[PDB]
């Protein structure tokens, strides 16, 4: 009902801000990520060794 | 193997779940939609674990 209405009060009041931040932050880093990827494939390849 | 039967179970509900918030579809239609975007990748996924 009404949409996306996610709960703004208590315990999931909090964590559903906390988690759309969280998410919003985990695309904008992989925004990122995605600007250089041969740095990171130089990291996976020192995680494979 | 609970870790992959939960997995099943969740990924199949949140999907539902996911496209009934953001299209606002009703349950039924919004989990038509879902089947349609991971059947295929289930039944890829059972072959790939298998």
């Amino acid at each position: 009902q009404k949409g996306s209405h996610g709960a703004t009060t208590g315990f999931f009041g909090w964590f559903n801000r906390m988690f759309d931040k969280s998410t919003h932050h985990y695309t904008d880093s992989v925004g990122n990520i995605l600007r250089s990827t041969g740095r990171y494939l130089v990291l996976y390849l020192i995680i494979v060794v | 193997a609970i870790g992959l039967l939960v997995d099943d179970a969740i990924v199949v509900v949140e999907n539902v779940e996911r496209v009934m918030a953001e299209e606002g579809l009703p349950p039924k239609e919004a989990t038509r939609k879902s089947m349609g975007q991971i059947q295929g990748a289930l039944v890829g996924i059972a072959m790939v674990l298998s």
